[PDB]
């Protein structure tokens, strides 16, 4: 049924956002509202639309200036917070750029301030020739025309190419709207503006993977082994210009259907490129994905050679972890897609029971997927807030929570360990090896002497301090 | 002769900002108050990104709420988002007492009337909760002016105005007010000890000691500010205010002097030996209490430790320092006490008119035997570009968002100020005072020692120093 | 799955872990107020050890030599002892205690130290009628044991000497505490624990003031604080708490045999459980409750360690060397934070005792990885194992192992004695809850710097 938590008695609209799956229900009658306005004052986990454009998608690129047109905070706040390495020295993580908006620019306009900042950025780093300009709350409100400024800079600097995103934080309700605006602008303005050499009979784009702790680079070892050329990665370890070539691919493989389904949909509509949705987290899921890609291309035997080798290398460690993790209870409090990518993969491959899930910004589509794959007796929460997390903990008593570091640091006080469900602990977590990495961090998080020690009150004469025996795969 | 030169950043844009925006600093002020949840009126990122920043520095959660400005309220006004946010907070947090209502760029641009929303909310709260008093403080922090440093100072002043407006002046407390500025829990622990050893009653605003909270057997959460409404209201009753940070709370000391005739004493921020000495002399003057023998001892232990380092490892080594202005200027003075040469000081905001008048600039001009460049309105690209152009540095002192500059240039860096997320435990280590000067000096030496080993630069010398 | 003890397989030593017995006896003595040890042997046996203490502490400590020369090597050195005692007494009017520490030379030639003490006692009583100087014979041949054993022998001999002279008096109500060979910071932590638990205790020896101020009045305060009176009062204690089996427990047993002061030997308090069990033992013997303040310090330590253990420590391989109580205690601490101490090196000939240490069994029953404990080890043993392929993520040990870590490019945390190649470590506790926290954070910060210098996922140090 839907659930009115005690902490929500004075915001009873939240009942329509929380589903407890029970036997024999027709789940079509119990789909959480999702992607609706946030309630002010709740300590919702949501971020802003600008975040979804710059931090999550555009900022992943290795060779592009990220020009944030606004006051300095939006830039500061999106710098030193992500874990998307590159193979060029992590340019994307080392730098952030602001137009440093001041009051005069609010009153009289910021277009010249943007134009000057763009020329300065290109002059300070002459070997960088690509830029994305993002609006933020106040530059949207005052109506600065960043497309016109970008067009003028491109005329004055024939060496550069600039893309613009109109993504103030108050757009939409969350990060999701920033995904949408960026995807649609990119396909409308930049796809089909360059071509690259095709070096394989088999070509694809990999859409919706942001190279968290090297996920994309791990998956690339598969594509290289199989002889498949990736025209573009959207956007893990990517380049601006590769993304201009996306129309050339034969196949679009999608992992993050939330952030990046938009562009796959439009590439299918405009160019006829099929959309294949996979799960690139999960051990047996990865095998299914590789088998579908290989069946599409007619290279089934190469796929079976890869799968057999990867199982021989990694399945025994995965099974060691399954033996020790079977029956543990897990919560997943992340953006949305990892709920549906992980609930049944950790169940199938590790024996782990996902007892509670919360999505910051997922749509009703994401809830259809997670409830299809998830367990009875599990809570499914759209746009969860902090007091709800405490009440859910009391209800389900998780052994481990996959969530961001701040919430991890909160639930530590309750002696519940966490794994970073966003930026990972010791990743990558995609692919065959990655699911072993995820299992190892889960194992070390729960089988942790410090949890046992924290429970002991040394004042209690009846208590001793235990010793815990651990293991390793 | 050596020259101390002030200069602005020569670019309009920023690459690698030194500070966050005003609302972030207002949030930091507020999280130090017990039974406080700041409410940030603007888009959701203005809240969530700052909660993450505090988790990076402290490795703890702090509670801050958003008004969740969306498209409708951006176009038609956001007063109802404020007003609902206040009520949702009060309804769900029964012990809530203080809500700084912090504006953002968005809500300053659209001109929401925060004081009018506060009147609406006060009415609504008085009717719904006749047995509670919730203090709503208007905090005007447009992010297109100043920085988190100015936003911190504005929020402290607004909260103090709000609470003291409600309570007024009453029974003299016999206590000092102390505004240490933006410092770590370890700094607060050291100040409390100094006052206790000197037999001086004091409130430290804000008392952030318990930000370093235990993991307890009973699973209780103790990660809270310790400064109460009552503590803030009692500031009107103090014997004097000791303001340690010109840019981080002295304006509240000035307001209490104007409003309540509490005399304000601004001193140099107590980084290094002389500045700590002079802070203790001012406390003795204002209180009539003697400086204790225990502080003579702590001072002497610090000097003993620094004497093992200064002429051997520090003399003639060039240093760049960045961070909050009180910290940059104070650390420059500390560096010269131990024979370091702070040749480049970077201060990260638009407050240069104030910095040009800071008496510590003159103190540096009158002591330094080497040129010093003080870059105001600086970003961290100003440091990287100067290194690229050939500036030879032996040490960087600054916060962790400059780490890649030091890593790539192969310069040892000591992490100071805010945020220091890329090392463990620094929030627990004092930087101010005698013990803090010792700790800083030993961090510098240990960073140099490790660098000598990794680079094989006379690594054999670390035996009989 | 297996914890194995084995000896070094070479007869020779390359890169010794410890100094010889007399060095340890000197260390014991310098913690006594109004004490100047007199080292009966050649001059190097004194001067090199004074330098070693200056390396660790960055301070001078007074120790004298008997200056054995060629004539005494042929005819015996008693006259050098007797002169040395009088020259000390005549030139240091406040001197009260002289441990007379033998060396390899003076043990080989068989000088009769107790006979010389009788001569000097007569001489001193005649020349200084209103003075008492306590001369303690300390037999420390360097061709057995190590500075660990020499420390323990000197403590025991000084206690025997002084308590022989004063005997049993009125009950003090205090604990005796023998922390072993620890830093001034460890002494500061223990004093706080006893103060917070409202337990009166003498800490033998009290080395807090080894970290002495540079004072306006130019006073020298670099002294041991343990007095003759404090040592004599050990006879009158309620109980002895011995924290170190190899570093003073034998004095606790002596006071139990002589004066019926019950001795309680506990695991050296490295890490959380060992600290917990120390405090439970204090509570048991005193009847005093463990204070809330220690529950909180413990919880702050656990909170800090929890930010590190599974993220950065789990499955990392550690080698530890140092004094046996420190090595065994740090191995237990390491496992609490998910580190895997695969190689423990203990540096002297006391293997027949180490084989019976109950902490070995506590490791054999806990560890899920093989542990090799090499006794009679040198530091070449560590270097040679690394050269043969042992993969280590961390070394914990004293500064004379530094080049092993530097050359192998392995992060290293400086623990134990001497730690001369980093600043201020003598002031930082390693024992107790705060000590566990400080050790864990040194480990992490050493790993973090390593990650930056080696460009090994250095981008990950943002949102841990
Ligand atoms: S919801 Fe998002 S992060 Fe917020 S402002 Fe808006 S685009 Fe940006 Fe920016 S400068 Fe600071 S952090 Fe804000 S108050 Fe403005
Ligand atoms: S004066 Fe010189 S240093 Fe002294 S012993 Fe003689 S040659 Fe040597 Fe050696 S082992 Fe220790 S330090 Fe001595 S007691 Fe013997
Ligand atoms: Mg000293
Ligand atoms: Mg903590």
């Amino acid at each position: 049924p839907m659930v009115l938590l005690e902490c929500d008695k004075d915001i009873p609209e939240r009942q329509k956002h929380i589903y407890l799956k029970a036997p024999n229900e027709d789940t079509r009658e119990f789909l959480p509202i999702a992607n609706a306005a946030t309630i002010p004052g709740t300590l919702s986990e949501r971020g802003c639309a600008f975040c979804g454009a710059k931090l999550v998608i555009g900022g992943v690129l290795k060779d592009t200036i990220q020009m944030i047109h606004g006051p300095l905070g939006c830039a500061y706040d999106t710098w030193h917070t992500k874990r998307y390495p590159t193979d060029n020295g992590h340019f994307n993580m080392k730098y952030v750029w602001s137009t440093d908006m001041k009051e005069s620019h609010v009153v009289f306009g910021g277009e010249k301030r943007l134009e000057k900042s763009m020329h300065e950025a290109f002059d300070e780093m002459p070997d960088i020739k690509r830029m994305i300009v993002y609006t933020t709350c106040p530059t949207a409100l005052i109506g600065d025309d960043i497309k016109a400024v970008a067009k003028k800079v491109m005329k004055d600097r024939p060496d550069v190419d600039v893309f613009t995103v109109e993504c103030p934080g108050f757009s939409g309700v969350s990060q999701s709207k920033g995904h949408h605006v960026l995807n649609i602008g990119w396909i409308n303005e930049k796809v089909e503006t360059m071509e690259k050499e095709i070096t394989s009979e088999y070509t694809m784009n990999f859409i919706g993977d942001f190279n968290i702790q090297g996920d994309t680079q791990l998956l690339q070892t598969y594509w290289d082994r199989l002889g498949i050329q990736v025209v573009a990665h959207f956007t893990g370890n990517g380049t601006y210009d590769d993304l201009r070539c996306m129309h050339q691919a034969q196949l679009n493989v999608v992992n993050c259907a939330r952030s990046s389904g938009y562009i796959a949909n439009e590439l299918k509509k405009r160019y006829g490129i099929p959309r294949l949705d996979i799960d690139s987290w999960g051990f047996n899921y990865m095998a299914e994905g590789i088998r579908k890609i290989c069946a599409f291309f007619g290279i089934e035997e190469k796929g079976e050679e890869l799968i057999a080798e990867e199982y021989a290398k990694w399945k025994p460690k995965l099974d060691w972890y399954k033996e020790r993790l079977q029956g543990k209870k897990m919560a997943i409090w992340t953006g949305g897609p990892r709920l549906w990518h992980w609930t049944k993969s950790v169940e199938d491959d590790l024996g782990v029971q996902v007892v509670a899930m919360s999505s910051k910004f997922g749509h009703e589509e994401d809830f259809e997927k997670v409830i299809a794959r998830g367990k009875e007796g599990t809570y499914y929460i759209d746009d969860g807030n902090e007091l709800e997390f405490f009440e859910i903990i009391d209800l389900v008593k998780p052994d481990v929570i996959f969530t961001g570091p701040r919430v991890g640091e909160l639930v530590k006080k309750l002696h519940i360990p966490y794994v970073n469900g966003h930026g990972y602990h010791n990743g990558p977590y995609m692919g065959f090896e990655g699911f072993v990495n995820l299992a190892r961090d889960m194992y070390n998080a729960v089988h942790n002497p410090l949890r046992h020690l924290a429970a002991v009150d040394i004042r209690d004469k009846s208590q001793t301090t235990p010793v815990i025996v651990r293991g390793a795969a | 002769p050596a020259e101390v030169k002030l200069s602005p950043r020569d670019r309009e844009g920023i690459i690698n900002p030194m500070y966050d925006c005003q609302p972030a600093g207002a949030q930091y002020a507020g999280i130090g108050i017990k039974d406080c949840i700041p409410l940030v009126h603007g888009g959701q990122g203005c809240t969530m990104f700052v909660r993450l920043l505090f988790a990076q520095h402290f490795k703890e959660n702090f509670d801050v709420a958003s008004t969740s400005l969306h498209e409708e309220s951006a176009v038609f006004g956001g007063a109802k988002r404020v007003e609902e946010g206040v009520l949702v907070l009060a309804r769900r947090y029964p012990n809530l007492r203080v809500i700084p209502i912090i504006t953002t760029c968005s809500t300053e641009v659209i001109g929401d009337d925060i004081e009018g929303s506060i009147r609406v909310c006060n009415r609504a709260l008085e009717a719904e909760f006749p047995d509670r008093k919730i203090y709503l403080a208007p905090v005007h922090t447009p992010s297109f002016k100043g920085s988190h440093v100015t936003g911190y100072a504005e929020c402290v002043k607004s909260v103090f105005k709000t609470i003291t407006d409600a309570h007024g002046k009453g029974q003299p407390s016999g206590k000092l007010n102390v505004f240490p500025g933006w410092v770590n829990p370890g700094d607060v622990v050291l100040l409390k000890r100094y006052f206790k050893e000197m037999d001086v009653e004091a409130n430290i605003y804000m008392d952030t000691e318990d930000f370093d909270s235990p993991m307890l057997p009973n699973k209780s959460i103790e990660t809270h500010g310790r400064t109460t409404v009552e503590d803030i209201a009692d500031s009107a009753n103090a014997l004097a205010t000791l303001s340690l940070a010109r840019y981080e709370g002295n304006t509240t000391g000035e307001l209490l002097q104007k409003t309540f005739a509490v005399p304000n004493a601004l001193v140099n921020t107590p980084y290094g030996i002389k500045n700590t000495d002079d802070m203790l002399r001012k406390i003795a003057e204002v209180t009539g209490k003697e400086i204790p023998e225990s502080l003579v001892r702590e001072r002497g232990i610090a000097l003993d430790a620094l004497a093992d380092l200064a002429h051997m490892f520090f003399a003639n080594k060039k240093v760049a320092i960045f961070g909050h202005p009180d910290l940059v200027l104070g650390l420059a003075q500390f560096c010269m006490e131990v024979e370091l040469e702070p040749v480049l000081l970077l201060i990260g905001d638009d407050q240069g008119n104030k910095y040009k008048k800071d008496p510590r600039i003159e103190e540096l001009k009158n002591t330094a035997h080497f040129d010093i460049e003080i870059v105001h309105n600086a970003d961290l690209w100003e440091l990287e570009k100067r290194i690229n152009a050939g500036l030879q540095l032996d040490l960087i002192m600054g916060h962790s968002k400059g780490r890649y500059v030091a890593i790539e240039a192969n310069i040892p860096m000591v992490r100071v100020g805010f945020p220091t997320f890329d090392r463990a435990g620094l929030y627990r280590k004092p930087s101010i005072g005698y013990q803090g000067a010792m700790e800083l000096g030993e961090m510098i030496a240990n960073a140099m020692f490790a660098h000598m080993e990794y680079t094989r630069n006379k690594e054999w010398i670390l035996n009989t120093w």
